[PDB]
């Protein structure tokens, strides 16, 4: 059990993005080059707007990874603000310290 | 008030050990860390990865040895392998810590897919800073 | 398994193997040790061909690479304590320590014979500066003490008259 | 020969003593695979295919097919450039790409006729 | 009094190759507390004094990496707690080595390397001249 629903929502987005990285790659090429005539990019982009739409990456979110929370995530850790100190307070996190100056 | 991870004054019986009697701005001044490993250094990665890491093994070896551990647990991470370091009561006969030293060491050995030691130092009781 | 005295064929044979080239194993001086052994509790002069044998045997660095070889170090040495001869035993010791001692014993019980009867060598044999040396060496860091290891140290004390190592070994019985 | 193995087997039984040292555990660990190569070296265990910086680098072998003043020289060039500065990537891979485009612009003819250039 | 006969067997070759040189080989150890750095940096100068390797040792500017985070879980903002990180570094410069030894006293100081520190090797190797460039034009 990933923590709540969405994260599990989450996992998939993460999982089809990543399948068809590839795809989407190669297509948005085709799409963002001026040289190519626009007869091309047309039909290209009926082709990228054609993939799953959880495949595509800015639908992804990163979450803190043991509470879930959307927001309020210091990207190194992958955790919660909340989390973070809870740790970070037990000093289970090596290196880091309350701050003093 | 802080709150924060902090073991509030009782009626003056409360026993405390040496490390809860120290609130998080005591850190890096007083107690030292209960985890040690290169990740959140200033030019270093995957630090994420350890974090995680350590929280399952604290949780782990809660459940693995029930009733016998005494204070948080000490990890210690030297390039690839990780020595765990505990301080536990005695209770079990030595037939029962062998066979969760080497359960435990093999089982984490394959899970995290690196080399895992296990030190186990014995004491009577709780060790006792303050109150009491 | 059959003769005792069939000892004099498998000699030839001893003799046979070094004239081809190879290296005679431990489980062949093994054996060697215990028809040798058979007839050398009635005669003490195959003792003396097990003894020779075994000192050039000890002049070299083994690899123990062959399948019996345990009962080579166990009865190496175990001919040692019924005869009752010293400098042979730290002769066995020097061969054990050199290639591999780890590797030259297979088994715990067949390891703890060697030291009850090297130690009951070393207790009685040599001068009480010896026997208390190698006593906290051996004793409480390799294997443990046995009845028959036991006896020896209370024999050893009454001889030389020692009545300030009664507590220590005491405490540690 | 299931009979030497069980031979090297048994010879290894009475070769294996329970570890003596820490020097030891660490010397059979590094033997067995599960402890590091020292002095370290990163690129340990991965030799990417044995390629060398040639089959890297240059990528024109595989634009030997595909119109060659055209704009899809333009077009398949980038590509090619951004691909050679691409460490993340086999060779294979960047083969795939190029593979993925021979047959993605060879799949439509007609728009590339139609467009205003005759392309091949 | 116990003591084990004929204990040494090393193993080393020598190769006809020669033997690659290292103008100068800088070796960066990062760390959080102090001490152990101080403690480090007393071994790897004994252990390379006893190589005979002739190094130096200075230390670099310390970084101290700061952020906030809100102090309630839900709502106050104006209250806070801060966090630190502070790297610190020791930088063991040793100049004039060979390949075998770079590789021995490398093996040796990585070997350890305490649990709290990181550390980056930075060798400049001497190469002569490549083949095709020497005196050939074209
Ligand atoms: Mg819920
Ligand atoms: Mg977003």
């Amino acid at each position: 059990y990933y923590v709540d629903w969405k994260m599990l929502r989450d996992v998939k987005r993460r999982k089809m993005a990543y399948e068809y990285a590839d795809e989407r790659l190669r297509i948005n090429s085709l799409r963002k080059n001026t040289i190519l005539p626009k007869d091309l990019q047309e039909v290209a982009d009926e082709e990228i707007a054609s993939l799953p739409r959880d495949s595509c990456p800015v639908r992804i979110r990163n979450r803190c990874v043991m509470t879930s929370r959307p927001r309020g995530v210091k990207r190194r850790w992958r955790l919660s603000r909340i989390v973070f100190r809870h740790l970070a307070d037990h000093g289970q996190l090596s290196g880091v310290q309350r701050a003093m100056w | 008030k802080n709150r924060a991870a902090r073991v509030r004054v009782s009626k003056g019986d409360k026993p405390v050990t040496y490390e809860e009697a120290h609130a998080p701005h005591y850190i890096a001044h007083r107690k030292g860390w209960l985890s040690l490993h290169t990740g959140n250094l200033d030019g270093e990665d995957h630090a994420a990865e350890r974090t995680v890491e350590d929280v399952f093994l604290r949780k782990f070896m809660l459940g693995t040895f029930p009733g016998c551990l005494a204070d948080q647990l000490v990890l210690k991470r030297r390039a690839n392998q990780l020595e765990i370091c505990a301080l536990v009561l005695r209770q079990l006969p030595p037939h029962k810590f062998y066979f969760l030293v080497g359960y435990s060491e093999t089982l984490l050995s394959h899970f995290y897919k690196c080399p895992v030691h296990l030190h186990l130092q014995t004491v009577p009781s709780k060790v006792v800073y303050k109150y009491i | 398994r059959f003769y005792a005295f069939g000892k004099l064929p498998a000699l030839q044979t001893l003799r046979e193997m070094k004239a081809i080239g190879i290296e005679p194993s431990l489980a062949t001086y093994h054996y060697v040790i215990q028809l040798f052994y058979q007839h050398e509790s009635p005669s003490k002069g195959s003792s003396l061909i097990i003894y020779d044998i075994m000192n050039e045997v000890m002049g070299k660095r083994f690899s123990p690479r062959d399948p019996d070889d345990d009962m080579f170090f166990q009865s190496a040495m175990r001919v040692c304590s019924s005869l009752r001869d010293l400098e042979l035993a730290y002769q066995v010791h020097g061969l054990l320590n050199t290639g591999d001692n780890w590797k030259l014993i297979g088994s715990d019980h067949r390891r703890n014979f060697y030291y009850s009867k090297f130690f009951n060598l070393l207790c009685f044999m040599e001068q009480i500066d010896v026997t208390l040396k190698w006593y906290k060496d051996l004793i409480p860091s390799v294997f443990f003490p046995h009845s028959q290891t036991m006896i020896d140290l209370l024999q050893a004390l009454d001889v030389a008259n020692r009545l300030d190592m009664v507590p220590q070994i005491w405490k540690d019985s | 020969s299931l009979w030497d193995i069980e031979f090297a087997k048994q010879l290894a039984a009475v070769t294996e003593r329970p570890f003596q040292n820490g020097f030891e555990e660490m010397i059979q660990w590094t033997k067995e695979g599960k402890l590091w190569e020292f002095p370290i070296n990163n690129e340990a265990g991965f030799d990417d295919d044995g390629s060398e910086f040639h089959e890297h680098i240059f990528l024109d072998k595989y634009l030997q097919d595909f119109p060659k003043q055209g704009p899809i020289r333009h077009f398949m060039e980038l590509v090619t450039c951004g691909l050679s500065k691409n460490p993340y990537l086999s060779v294979k891979q960047k083969v795939e790409h190029i593979e993925w485009f021979r047959n993605y612009f060879n799949e439509k003819r007609v728009i590339l006729k139609e467009s205003g250039i005759q392309l091949n | 009094v116990d003591v084990p006969k004929d204990m040494t067997k090393p193993e080393i070759t020598i190769s006809d190759e020669p033997d690659t040189l290292y103008k100068r080989l800088s070796v960066l150890v990062k760390g959080h507390d102090k001490a152990v750095l101080d403690s480090y940096e007393y071994f790897a100068v004994l252990a390379a004094k006893e190589l005979g390797i002739s190094i130096k040792v200075h230390e670099p500017p310390r970084k101290i990496e700061r952020f906030t985070l809100l102090k309630s879980v839900h709502i106050f903002k104006k209250h806070r707690v801060q966090y630190e990180m502070r790297t610190l570094y020791r930088c063991l410069e040793l100049e004039h080595l060979t390949g075998s030894t770079a590789d021995v006293y490398l093996e040796y100081i990585q070997r350890n390397l305490p649990e709290g520190v990181a550390m980056e090797v930075t060798k400049t190797k001497l190469e002569q001249l490549p083949e095709h460039i020497r005196k050939p034009i074209w």
